[PDB]
RNA sequence: ACCCGAAAGAUGGUGAACUAUGCCUGAGUAGAAUGAAGUCAGGGCCUGAUGGAGGUUCGUAGCGAUACUGACGUGCAAAUCGUUCGUCAAACUUGGGUAUAGGGGCGAAAGACUAAUCGAACCAUCUAGUAGCUGGUUUCUUCCGAAGUUUCUCUCA
RNA sequence: GUAAGCAGAACUGGCGAUGAGGGAUGCUCCUAACGCUUGGUUAAGGUGCCAAAAUGCUCGCUCAUCAGAUACCAUAAAAGGUGUUGGUUCAUAU
RNA sequence: GUGGUAGUAGCAAAUAUUCAAAUGAGAACUUUGAAGACUGAAGUGGAGAAGGGUUCCAUGUGAACAGCAAUUGGACAUGGG
RNA sequence: AUAACCGCAUCAGGUCUCCAAGGUUAGUAGCCUCUGGUCGAUAGAAUAAGGUAGAUAAGGGAAGUCGGCAAAAUAGAUCCG
RNA sequence: UGGAUUAACGAGAUUCCCACUGUCCCUAUCUACUAUCUAGCGAAACCACAGCCAAGGGAACGGGCUUGGCAGAAUCAGCGG
RNA sequence: AAAAGUUACCACAGGGAUAACUGGCUUGUGGCAGCCAAGCGUUCAUAGCGACGUUGCUUUUUGAUCCUUCGAUGUCGGCUCUUCCUAUCAUUGAGACGCAGAAGUCUCAAAGUGUCGGAUUGUUCACCCGCCAAUAGGGAACGUGAGCUGGGUUUAGACCGUCGUGAGACAGGUUAGUUUUACCCUACUGAUGACUUGAUACUGCGACAGUAAUCCAACUUAGUACGAGAGGAACAGUUGGGUCGGAUACUUGGUAAAUGCGGCUAGCUGAAAAGCUAGUGCCGCGACGCUACCAUCCGUUGGAUUAUGACUGAACGCCUCUAAGUCAGAAUCCAUGCUGGAUAUGCAGUGUUAUUCACCGCCUCCUUUGUUUCAUGCAAUGAUACAGGCCUCUGGCCUGCUUCU
């Protein structure tokens, strides 16, 4: 039941890793909860279900289609209380088909719109924006 | 052979043809039902769009917004007070309706009497003189006309905008539906209007839907792309910012639902737009219960393109156009259409930083002569 | 031989001012990089200078023309313009003089070039060449009025 | 030949060389073949209006939430219907 | 020989002209001044060859020519070199 | 020779030789200038679409495309490697 | 009619990776010259006759023929059925 | 006649008498839908199926044919853009089941709305990775080259393999190879504009044409209904999102030749100060404007019916949604609303109507001419019904404007 937000990676980005999975990167694959326009790459914003690959990680992590949240966010986005927030660099979180994450701890900061949504990545997040 | 890859349509044929109309205030169209059960009253204004500042306000929707701080964009438009004139019957015929009668006021102002001539400067200013006199020796046969026959009236009103900040003068006239009960009555209601400044807050409230009819903003002639809404061609001989393929060969003629380059804004056109506060001209209209400093709702160095000193209305056309407002064609219930507005806080800070111009001064200090 | 129409053949001449190649005699081509033999010193064949080789590299003028399948395409131009690009001391570029001519020349070979003409130039003549194949074929009325089938045919328009 | 506005024959008649009236419209179907014309009469085909002539007369059938409507001709079938109108033949009024 | 097309396509590369006065029937365009630019010594500079053949120089001018104009000219005319 | 040659023409094309200043720099590169030369190329007004050439774009970074085509990015010198 | 290799070299033919980007998501703004308007000048290809459609038949995809839809001067800018 | 090849280096005269594209006839082949009922379906031909047979439809496949075109209709595919069809993949409302729920399969009204992102191939097709409500099939000269592109096919250069004694050939593979013109008519998109019982000005009416919204998810409903258990709905309500459409620039972002302010390089003005040239000399910020799912806002409520389910009720003492009579009813249709109306050469109301010989109205009276698709009484005002009506109404009338003036 996610606002709209923009944009800002599409299916091609290049994204960094959180969790202690392994995993140092993540390449964006797909969304869930996107439709049908012709010739528009579909794109996630800051909170929502990708799929992905890992590019350089632990072995057993790469070639496989594993989906991910997104955590932090370089595009720019406007909050209601009307001013926009943008961090630093793109990040991301591996996880499972239900939509918990793989492993626990997360660096870095996150996003106010992934602990809003996803209760376990609020808890084990140091502090949210 | 069929299309490949079914896409949806570029641009709606509903408005068509894209042309500049024939207006520069918007033609209302479709005034709201009749309910003799009301009293009687107006069902329209005329204001002049001004410029477009933010405001706070607490959202009372469970929403995760509910009970926080939104900024929103809001439009002032300004509108002093537009004076009754005339009035106008209207016989019900099987052809449409058609006006039966009009009859005027005794003494327009010269405000009015601008929009019956093209050209003021020259002329001996004759219009409604013979009128006048015929008034003196009133109007009290053709008024019971009105009362006799006739569905519909509609009070003659119009514009005074020697008090706005354009350079006008000139005045637009507007026919105005009354609607309420008992035909006599719509022109008793009419009759003790003539010349009197009708308010705005007789019309409209804080916490109203209203459907707002004005004119598009003009681009002149722009080419598809920007026209119609289409794909831009790849990097192509002749030239990338147009359609490639009209049609098939058959029909062996271009058909009208292909898009094509010509005339973008200056169209005539919406609904469900809220009003946030009607304001007053005669201090204190930009403050509220919450930050209690004193202001008008002019930002500094004016809107852009200047003042206003006059009764205004906020909201949720180009500056300096004549927009109508309309009451809205069924009073509809939507929880959000009948909200609690709530204003905390209204800006009238390029680009600002200070509130007010004596704020500036306290920052700066002591400048240099 | 009703009028106009070939692709071609032959006879006799004119061209290397463009281009192809040889000869004779003249002219031309910044500035950097790399550092071959030879030589001199010091150490027990190494180390440092010196030196200035190459159909060597980067890159001006000059010669050329890859891409944009850019501009232009009743053009500035019957091949041009823009940005990009190849080579640049050589199997290099180039003026003048001179040699080679049409089933002949010349060819680092594409049937290329031989005066915007080339799987055989150009000019004149034989020549109004030939055509079961196209296209045309000029006044009026009056009277009669067809055939697309037989046989033979290098005959099947 | 699956068939073709396909290919190949036999007899006669046309079109080609040929208009006129009809088939809305059509080189080949129908009537009928033509000198310029005045009057009369028909052919094929038609008579609510376009359109010259019947909203003529007389007796049946049909109701279509895709009726039907004129040879060549511009497509329709197997199989169904307690929709309706008649007929044929058995069995106790159905 | 003459139309429609049509007073239409078009006259847009090479950075650029402006102000005054004189001349003249007439000046965005000739000359003189004052400003402002470009070429930028493998120059749009100063000299030869091939090719051209009087285009050189002066004075004069009604046409036409110099794809607008023209009092200007490699144009036209009469002299000279 | 962007008007005396050849390209049908006062044609953005072609056509052998010589002399060759200052500053920046390795430099006859590019950029600006002095001597010498030129302002010859129809003008004025508006600033639509569409073109021609030239710039710049948040986040993503070839997902576009037959194909990284076009454009970006790299670039000199010194020291290390 | 050479078979198998191969350092250096290539405006040669292919594939992948890093860097880099308006190629793309997804388009937007800005500049000059144009188009546009005026003054002067001023062509050409093309042209049976002409120029709105539906169906019908027809040499089997009509602008003209039959049956319908219809049909109101004169003009400018674009466009490519 | 006395007589071998080759030409992709090619040439000429011709040919739609004759091939390779579209179109036309045909529909074997391909594709789609019926009829009969042997069996399958624990039992039971027909919920869903359907052999052996047999009847059609289609022109989205491929043949067959040679009517049109050889003094040229520019031969694949993709991109772009529009519209149409339904033989419906999804969405709406139903009906059937071997339908408990959930999930489905079958059928009817349905074309209103929607049908996507990528890897490999020139591909059309195909095959994968993923998303999604769903990733249905087709037509429009196998839509679409004065719209592009030129990867493929199909010139000239060259390579390999097979064939040929050779020149050369190949529905064998391979690389390099020019895509011309609109300024004409119409069409379409926008712009002015003459004239009509006068001029000129303002407010209007709305015939007709076009139309716009549409899908999904979460929260509660609810771990409820239903079920032996696993599993597991729906309506009303609340909140968001996608796609599409129409506006707008407060804020955030983009743009810079306001050459706005500052900074830096080279040259030049004797220096300083001021600048100027490098066609925008560069770098940072840069108002106004324009602008972006890269920003913000907004996207109506009535009637008539389809499928279908019912009411009352005969024909047929009963039954029956149908025969006569009604009722409910959809993402449908028509309005409403929205856009235009120089889309009706449409129509209404209201203002002012020429400095005083100078024209200009209106209403009578009477004369000059010239228009009419049409002067000779070119005539006549209840409102209905038709298995009933009308009244001058205890009576009278109808059976024609064939009458009455």
């Amino acid at each position: 039941s996610k606002m709209r937000v923009t944009l800002g990676l599409p299916v091609g980005a290049l994204i960094n890793c959180c969790d202690n999975s392994g995993a140092k990167n993540l390449y964006i694959i797909a969304v869930k909860g996107w439709g049908s326009c012709l010739n528009r790459l579909p794109a996630c914003s800051l909170g929502d279900l990708v799929l992905a690959t890992v590019k350089k990680g632990k072995p057993d992590l790469r070639k496989k289609v594993h989906m991910a949240i997104i955590v932090r966010q370089r595009r720019a986005w406007r909050r209601a209380e009307g001013y926009f927030i943008y961090f630093e660099d793109n990040a991301g979180v591996v996880a499972n088909n239900k939509g918990e994450m793989k492993g626990s701890a997360v660096t870095g900061p996150v996003g106010k719109e992934c602990a809003e949504l996803w209760p376990k990545i609020s808890a084990a997040a140091t502090a949210i924006c | 052979s069929h299309r490949k890859f079914e896409r949806p349509r570029h641009g709606s044929l509903g408005f068509l043809p894209r042309k500049r109309c024939k207006r520069h205030r918007g033609k209302v169209k479709a005034f709201p039902k009749d309910d003799p059960s009301k009293p009687p009253h107006l069902t329209a204004f005329m204001g002049y769009k001004a410029g477009m500042t933010h405001v706070v306000r607490e959202l009372d929707k469970g929403s995760k917004l509910h009970k926080k701080e939104i900024v929103e964009a809001v439009t002032v438009v300004d509108t002093p007070p537009m004076v009754c004139v005339g009035v106008v019957g209207y016989i019900e015929t099987p052809r449409g309706l058609r006006a039966l009668v009009t009859v005027w006021a005794g003494h327009l102002s010269d405000e009015c009497k601008r929009r019956f001539y093209k050209n003021w400067y020259k002329s001996k200013r004759k219009a409604f003189t013979k009128y006048a006199k015929r008034y003196g020796d009133k109007m009290e046969a053709e008024l019971t006309r009105m009362k006799n026959y006739c569905s519909v009236i509609r009070a003659i009103c119009h514009t005074q905008p020697s008090k706005t900040p354009i350079g006008s003068k000139k005045a637009h006239v507007m026919e105005i539906q009354v609607n309420g009960g008992s035909i006599a009555e719509k022109v008793d209601f009419c009759t003790k209007m003539f010349e009197t400044a009708v308010p705005v807050k007789a019309v409209f409230t804080e916490g109203e839907m209203i459907d707002v009819i004005g004119v598009t903003k003009g681009h002149g002639v722009k080419g598809v792309v920007s026209r119609w809404g289409v794909t831009r061609l790849p990097r192509t001989h002749r030239g990338l910012r147009k359609i490639a393929c009209i049609g098939a060969w058959h029909p062996a003629r271009v058909q009208f639902q292909v898009p094509r380059h010509g005339q973008k804004g200056y169209f005539h056109r919406e609904m469900n737009k809220k009003v946030y506060r009607v304001g007053n001209g005669a201090p204190r209209n930009a403050t509220t219960e919450s930050d209690l400093t004193e202001k008008r709702i002019t930002p500094m160095g004016g809107f852009p393109h200047g003042t206003v000193n006059n009764d205004f209305l906020l909201l949720k056309g180009c500056k300096k156009r004549p927009i109508t407002f309309r009451k809205t064609l069924v009073p509809r219930t939507t929880r959000r259409a009948l909200e609690p507005v709530n204003l905390k806080f209204i800006d009238t800070s390029g680009h600002g930083r200070f509130q007010t111009s004596e704020e500036k001064a306290k920052f700066y200090g002591p400048l240099k002569s």
